[PDB]
């Protein structure tokens, strides 16, 4: 019972939510211990692994804290299906292949997701700038036009939130990707990573309608069907599931009527108006400051949401 | 004037200062004219006008802790300069009656910025050279973690020129409430090469 | 985020604090004319057929300080306009008042039975902007001015609502110190295009003495142009009344210098 | 991570509004920011729901998922504190709301704009000239059960039967809620996708479920078949005589069962509390943001 | 096409590289090279771009005691104003007659004030702080970094110590009525008879005739021609003594001339324009220091106060002196004077004027607002 | 965080039909330390089967994965919202998974015998959601047209109903499914009063479409799509009777709204698991609930 | 734009650089300003 | 997860490093006779009939 108290005496303190300060001049060694977070890497000796204190259970204690640490979705993608000079924080879109065994996955960032839907019918010019060839990503979806026809083209592409890390090989390329969490970079210099989706395809809606202001503004990725071709855009919103369904059906009121009067419905699948899906959150104050891309070439402009928490969810349908 | 401009400059501002350039464009511009029209007290008008003008510059320059360029006669630093016509000069020293000094000391020579063998090997190579080499080694390669008061690196911001002998210099010396500053016309340099004033 | 707590407390039983007005940094409100319409404040009323609304609708153009618009009888002495008073036609003093009730209160402000507070031998100035249901009030008075737009600032409502006046029926101290430390008497905006209502505090920065007193100051008015360009030029011997025409001195607390040509006035 | 928001009143408090408001403790109320020290105007659901005759349930249901969630623990004169609700931590949630609805054992709890009156969940706070009121808390059933009813006298507003639906029924007592008139455009907007939803789930609804039903009413009775009282509606009649085909019904169902997720997103308006381990004798419960 | 020429010191190999090289040249061997012909093939000019020196603002700690607003008020750190939860002072004031009984207890409560900034720190200089630097350019990352963290703690604490001089110079605000009132109501000529009506309605005339006749004094001073000064003071003399400074702490010695013992007696808090006016209008000031605290008084809880705290809160002010208990205005000066004595009566930079018999001081905290971006 | 849960309670029979499946999942009766035999996952609950109440107990209790199984003890780690796991697909039923693939947890529809441990310990039916929605599609059809032609075999033949509804495909894994080829009527089977709720809300739709389209329409213009998809369905559903008693009208869309959003709610398809990395060869998925 | 985001030996002045600055910077006096709130008002990496 | 990075760079101008074949070892084709059918290579094409 009195090891009880050494144990309880290591599992006790919590780390401190208070601090009395005097000055900032001070710097303490209460408040460095307050403001210290552990880090993720270090080298590789017994020293820095022992002070990092990565070999800590759960989570790192030097030898809970409303941290989680992220998850990375490992991808197998062809050299040839994305393109290497693409940006770190990019949402990309793994599509469900249709064979039973493949090892070989098939992503899409949103530059290459236009291209599936530009063919058969600024943005456009940097997307066909990078993928040269649409045949080349038109094969990775084999039935791509019975696929949008029936309207089933949501629930076979789920989102997988951006990319950290692109190795640079030749043919077989693996990615990595946040699909829930913190998303942060895995550099040796860790530096932040800021996710982008290009502007033309992310239109704003609390300044679309243009008090309370909350904390996690939520990035809203929607497939529709359209008469051309499907769209991939992009929504910001602070508000509920609740509410995005609803002002999302109102955002897309022309649009409905648009794609029925130039088509009528006649069957019984096509009246799915695509669905979206809330792709995590984010603080509402510094989200989405605008940037630019460069390629080679030309220049697209792109939002840079900065600090990321990405979370997938299923398809909300949107009729 | 602090006044306006604390707001942001929102759309319902500018009409304010536009108003307010053409209401002091109309009234307080050529205030050497309404001076000799004023009778009595031009003295006062002046004397006000020229303050209202030194107190609305910015004398936030960052090497104003550099103590250089002060009064002869008195010993306080000589903050500002009027440049002016030869025939409004001696309206000014009437206007404001007398000088309050009549020499300024300063410095004799120019401060001595050549590259040394640091800055030629960092201008030979990467071609960029640095204002003073030794203070960038003192605040990173040799105490980093001793960081920087304004005590501490004033003789950084200061390269040579307070190490530099002092002479007197003639300008007509003013003195507006606290400030004094030196009231100088070099029209007698242009007009015997016949340049515009 | 660094928290701190500080608690004050007051030493002396009265006041400790002035605040004077000192100098006047700009006329920021282009005190010019500037009406807003009932169109914009009443929006579901409207006439009986849809077209002839339409032409008023347009006739008026229906579709920078605001205006209001109290409606008097030309019968309205020009002495009283000359003065500084309330501008509904009656001395709204709430200290002739007694403190902390209602009947005597309401007996000042709207019973016509006793004469005005000011002139003893005449009850109003005008009787459609001093009584309990006149014209003045069917404006602005807030009981009538239910199912309004939210945040317009009818400017001439700061003299018609009854709870300011209610709350100017409590006692002096009380009201000095309630005006002193709480300022949301639902005043006017601060840099804004129009004048809305605020409603956040210690953002903005304001104080009204129109919700202390309810008098305003003349402004110069004048019914013709030959009585501006004879004020400019004479000052000590203007004329006041003309044969049909008049003009009004300012008696305000600011005090413009009027540069007309070269012939200022001060 | 520090949770405590301090809203500092600015001005004093009497002891009755003390007294009524300390009995408030562990309520949840919403905030307007989520920064560290807030004023009072903004706090509690009372700056959309104004002192007027006239509600609005749908625009404090739109107020109630933009703004955040914290509960009342400390208040005292000249400032009362606040902790947030933030997602990621676990809370302990106490049941002191009036109208007592039992909670279900780790079920699911959920915030709602005050259905059973103005006057019964606030505080009137004279001192500093503004209203608290206290959305209520309770759980997803019952909350479920007073949307639909809030709805179902919405549409029968124009037909009429009102105490059999203005009025909640629990196994603790039935309550009557406050009935409104119309809910503006909002509500109707509301009405107006529930109103598509509707429209296609007759259009894309299956066929051979009816053929069951009818022979079924026919065949059995149930009390999920009472409420025909033994009679198919003359629609069963009029669809029924098409034939049976099994891969028009699959083609149906692939439709159906996407669309009704959705649906069911149509009433997860408000935010919504996992709750777990809630006892009866202490009334608190462990839960999280859900 | 990716390759500089500048002067470099060429380190001279004797590898044989020169042979096959043009023929390889022309084919594409290397990614990148500039064949240099004829007088091009020199060493380059040396060029340079120039770095004149990189400037920062030193950001002054703005101490609520090295101003002259503390004048106003007499502070103590209170370590534990998180458990006060109320705090209430008792006016016994004795009124004498005059023969041709009185007390009036008042109660004054104080009332809190919580205020917090937010600074934010990234994820990077708190991983990189807490780990341990090896090589020299992870020593330079790691005073960068923690040069930040200490200034952004800096920074917080300073944005806590002007936010307190902004909460003092607001509830100075809310407790101040304007001019036009308080010249009327410390007259005693209208507060001698019991406020009837129509004294009420004498004071709401006088309110309004010293509306539009004594407001804007500073723009009323241009006109007056020369009796600028004058006018100036016999305004600002009477401002000051409408004021009414019968507080119980006026008797203790907090702040003084600077040169004798004059005490202060109250302070001016005018803007940037308005001061540098008041310095020429009044002319040349008293002095250019004023003697004051150098730090807070002290009240902390001992046994004797911390049973009643733990029994039932309701604390004492000062337990000792109610153990002791005839007593006068000398007995009981320690008494009031509970720790605001004692303090090294440091010198404070900040203007004092001489109006008549009350040498007041006069600031302006723009410098300290205007630092902020906000508006004064 | 310590997230241990020891169950005490086997022979080698037992302790290799119990490793067999150490790494799948099972639900609790609480959070706590040590538990009892019955707290165990499905015991009270599938031994007569019913969807609903199963759904229910699976939604409302927490889930753990077993860890290992000793001759006495089972240490096994409940799985909480906070971090991740690692799981494994262990099932009689094999769907093979997929990655980043959403996982559900649904009560065992495919016999009790198939997802069982006699030693007592039912475990949960874990398989990835688009083929969760195709098998809850497929069996419910299957029991509407069972029914059916249990009721009348002249509708629809059983061949028919066998080439579409016994087999499921997803990415190009055709699977198949064992249906009861008798059920038995009146109920009494698993899915037996699902289907039972999907008929009704099929039957009310109409009565709730016609009232509610009539209802909004002369609420004038908030939008077009109140009138706009008025076309869309057959005008023989429009038209259907408009007269009917108030309170049996109030009545039948009060039930079809509860069992609409009950049915809403299950369609969901209950507690989803999202995984990342599968690997087919390891047979493991690391996981969270989400 | 030319402002280089580097850490640096920053010399400290004690002239009121920012008297009026922020609305200043807004409209844009300088030629290229950098403004870095929050996260990125730290030093850069080397 | 370990990392560790290795910045390989050429100091020689011409070719440093070469690479023959010595010697085979086997032939894991059977240089044989099995042509592709374009029924597998072009699946979609068919005939009228």
């Amino acid at each position: 019972r009195r090891r009880l108290q050494r144990r309880i005496a290591g599992l006790l303190p919590p780390p401190a939510r208070r601090l009395n300060i005097s000055r900032g001049s001070e710097f303490t060694r209460d408040v460095r211990g307050l403001v210290e977070e552990h880090a993720q890497a270090s080298s590789l000796s017994a020293a820095a692994v022992w002070r990092a204190g990565l070999l800590a259970p759960g989570e790192v204690a030097v030898a809970w804290s409303g941290w989680r640490p992220p998850v990375f979705g490992d991808f197998l993608i062809h050299a040839s299906s994305f393109n290497n000079a693409e940006a770190t924080g990019t949402p990309l879109f793994q599509f469900k292949q249709s064979d039973p065994f493949s090892g070989v996955d098939a992503v899409f960032t949103p530059l290459s997701l236009f291209i599936l839907m530009n063919h058969g019918r600024g943005l456009t010019r940097m997307a066909n700038l990078l993928y040269d060839s649409p045949a080349t990503l038109a094969d990775l979806v084999p039935d791509f036009g019975r696929l949008v026809a029936d309207r089933r083209f949501h629930n076979f592409i789920t989102p997988v939130g951006p990319l950290v890390e692109n190795i640079k090989s030749t043919y077989l390329n693996k990615i990595t990707t946040v699909v829930h969490g913190p998303v942060v970079s895995k550099a040796i210099p860790r530096s932040t990573v800021k996710v982008t989706v290009p502007q033309e395809a992310f239109v704003d809606l609390d300044a679309w309608l243009s008090q309370p202001c909350p904390a996690d503004a939520r990035l809203y990725v929607a497939l529709t069907y359209e008469e051309a071709g499907p769209r991939f855009t992009f929504f910001q919103s602070s508000r509920g599931h609740c509410q995005i369904m609803n002002i999302l059906r109102i955002y897309y009121s022309p649009s409905i009527m648009h794609r029925y009067a130039v088509v009528q419905p006649l069957h019984i699948e096509e009246l799915t108006f695509g669905a979206v899906a809330c792709l995590g959150t984010f603080s509402a104050t510094d989200g989405w400051r605008r940037s630019a891309f460069n390629y080679r070439g030309s220049s697209l402009p792109v939002v840079e949401i900065d600090s990321f928490y990405s979370n997938v969810s299923d398809w909300e349908v949107i009729l | 004037d602090p006044t306006f401009t604390e707001r942001g400059f929102s759309k319902t501002v500018k009409s304010d200062l536009i108003a307010m350039f053409k209401r002091h464009l109309l009234e307080h511009s050529f205030f050497l004219d309404r001076a000799e029209n004023m009778g009595s007290g031009f003295s006062q008008y002046v004397r006000s006008r020229l303050s209202e003008m030194v107190a609305a510059v910015s004398g936030e320059s960052v090497l104003k802790g550099v103590s250089t360029y002060t009064t002869a006669k008195g010993g306080e630093p000589v903050g500002g300069v009027f440049i002016v016509t030869d025939n409004v000069l001696r309206q000014l020293l009437t206007f404001l009656g007398e000088e309050a000094d009549n020499q300024i000391m300063g410095p004799s020579s120019y401060a001595s910025f050549v590259v040394r063998g640091e800055n030629l090997v960092t201008a030979v190579s990467y071609g960029r050279v640095m204002r003073t080499f030794e203070h960038f080694m003192a605040r990173i390669v040799d105490s980093p973690e001793k960081a920087g008061s304004t005590k501490s690196d004033l003789p950084a911001v200061a390269a040579g020129v307070e190490d530099q002998p002092r002479v007197p210099i003639s300008a007509a010396v003013i003195k507006l409430g606290n400030h004094a500053v030196a009231v100088e016309s070099l029209q007698k340099m242009y007009n015997d090469t016949q340049s515009p004033y | 985020e660094v928290h701190h707590e500080m608690a004050s407390i007051d030493t002396g039983l009265s006041y400790s604090s002035t605040m004077t007005p000192a100098r006047v940094a700009a006329i920021t409100t282009d005190m010019g004319i500037h009406t807003q319409d009932f169109f914009s404040v009443f929006p579901a009323e409207a006439f009986g057929n849809q077209q002839v609304n339409d032409y008023i609708k347009a006739k008026v153009g229906a579709q920078q300080a605001t205006c209001e618009i109290i409606v008097t009888p030309v019968t309205a002495d020009v002495a009283y306009f000359q003065k500084s008073n309330s501008p509904r036609g009656r001395a709204a003093c709430v200290v002739s008042c007694e403190n902390y009730n209602q009947e005597v209160a309401e007996g000042l402000i709207y019973d016509h039975s006793r004469p005005d507070a000011a002139y003893e031998y005449r009850s109003t100035v005008n009787p459609w902007a001093s009584q309990l249901g006149s014209l003045g009030d069917i404006m602005y008075n807030s009981s009538y001015r239910q199912t309004a737009v939210p945040g317009l600032y009818s400017p001439c409502r700061a003299f018609f609502n009854k709870e300011e006046l209610l709350r100017n029926n409590r006692g002096l101290y009380n009201m000095v110190n309630e005006y002193s430390q709480r300022l949301g008497g639902h005043p006017a905006t601060s840099n804004t295009e129009v004048q809305f209502v605020v409603i956040a505090g210690t953002d903005v920065f304001l104080e009204q003495p129109c919700s202390f007193l309810q008098e305003a100051f003349p402004a110069l008015s004048a019914s013709s142009r030959a009585l501006i360009d004879e004020f400019m030029s004479v000052k000590q011997t203007h004329a006041p009344i003309h044969y049909g025409h008049y003009i009004i001195e300012e008696v305000a607390p600011v005090r413009r210098i009027l540069k007309f040509g070269n012939k200022v006035v001060f | 991570m520090d949770l405590k928001v301090v809203v500092s009143l600015s001005s004093r408090l009497y002891t009755d509004e003390i007294a009524k408001m300390q009995q408030r403790i562990g309520c949840i109320l919403p905030l307007a920011s989520t920064h560290g020290t807030q004023n009072v105007q903004g706090l509690g659901l009372g700056q959309v729901y104004s002192l007027e005759t006239v509600p609005d349930y749908v625009s404090m249901y739109n107020y109630l998922s933009d703004c955040t969630l914290a509960v009342l623990d400390e208040v005292s004169v000249d400032s009362l504190i606040l902790t947030k609700i933030v997602p990621g931590q676990t809370y302990a949630i106490k049941n002191k709301y009036q109208p007592f609805f039992q909670w279900h054992g780790t079920g699911s709890l959920s915030v709602m704009p005050p259905v059973f009156g103005r006057e019964h969940a606030t505080v009137k706070l004279e001192s500093n000239d503004v209203d608290i009121v206290f959305p209520m808390v309770l759980p997803t059933p019952i909350a479920e059960e007073v949307l639909q009813k809030i709805l179902l006298f919405n549409v029968y507003s124009r037909v009429v039967v009102h105490m059999h639906l203005g009025s909640v029924s629990y196994l603790g007592h039935h309550y009557e809620l406050a009935l409104p008139e119309v809910p503006g455009p909002l509500g109707l907007a509301l009405l107006d996708n529930l109103s598509l939803y509707f429209c296609i789930m007759v259009t894309l609804l299956p066929r051979a479920s009816m053929r069951l039903v009818r022979g079924l009413i026919r065949h059995e009775h149930h009390d999920l078949l009472n409420l025909f009282q033994e009679m198919v509606p003359d629609e069963i009649a009029r669809i029924d005589l098409d034939d049976l085909s099994v891969a028009d019904d699959l083609s149906r169902m692939r439709v159906m069962m996407t669309y009704l997720q959705s649906l069911a997103s149509l009433f997860n308006l408000g935010p919504r509390l996992a709750t777990a381990a809630y006892s009866q004798e202490t009334l608190t419960a462990t839960c999280w943001l859900r | 096409e990716g390759v500089e020429n500048r002067p470099f010191p060429y380190l001279t190999v004797d590898a044989d590289l020169l042979s096959n090289l043009r023929q390889s040249a022309a084919e594409g061997l290397f990614h990148s090279f500039d064949l240099l012909v004829g007088k091009d093939a020199r060493e380059a000019g040396i060029k340079f771009e120039v770095l004149l020196g990189v400037y920062t603002n030193a950001i002054q700690y703005v101490r609520f005691l090295e101003t002259a607003l503390a004048v106003s008020c007499v502070n103590t750190e209170f370590k534990d104003l998180s458990r006060m939860t109320d705090g209430k002072i008792q006016f016994r004031i004795s009124v004498p007659t005059i023969a041709h009984q009185r007390t009036f207890i008042v109660v004054k409560n104080c009332h809190k004030h919580h205020i917090s900034t937010e600074m934010e720190l990234s994820m990077l200089d708190l991983e990189i702080l807490h780990s341990i630097p090896e090589t020299p350019v992870e020593y330079a990352e790691y005073v960068g970094a923690v040069k930040t963290v200490a200034s952004a703690l800096q920074f917080g604490v300073d944005a806590l110590e002007r936010g307190l001089i902004n909460t003092v110079l607001s509830v100075k605000l809310r407790h101040a009525p304007p001019m036009f009132i308080l010249q009327t109501l410390a007259d005693p000529t209208f507060t001698e008879r019991g406020f009837s009506k129509t004294v009420k309605s004498d004071l709401i005339a006088m309110f309004k005739r010293h509306l539009l006749e004594h407001s804007f004094f500073l723009d009323r001073a241009e006109n007056m021609g020369s009796g600028f000064s004058q006018y100036v003071r016999s305004r600002l003399s009477e401002m000051v003594a409408a004021v009414s400074g019968e507080s119980v702490l006026k008797g203790v010695s907090t702040y003084t001339t600077a040169k004798g013992g004059e005490p202060v007696g109250g302070v001016f808090i005018v803007t940037d324009n308005v001061l540098r006016q008041l310095l020429t209008f009044l002319g040349e000031e008293a002095d250019n220091q004023i003697m004051g605290p150098s730090s807070y008084a002290s009240f902390v809880v001992r046994g004797e106060n911390l049973v009643t705290a733990v029994s039932y809160g309701r604390v004492m002010r000062t337990f000792e002196h109610f153990m002791a208990r005839a007593g006068s205005t000398k007995s009981d000066l320690p008494a009031v004077a509970a720790g605001v004595e004692d303090q090294p009566r440091v010198p404070i930079s900040a203007a004092v004027i001489k109006l008549g018999n009350h040498a007041v001081a006069v600031e302006s905290l723009q410098k300290m607002y205007n630092d902020t971006q906000s508006p004064y």
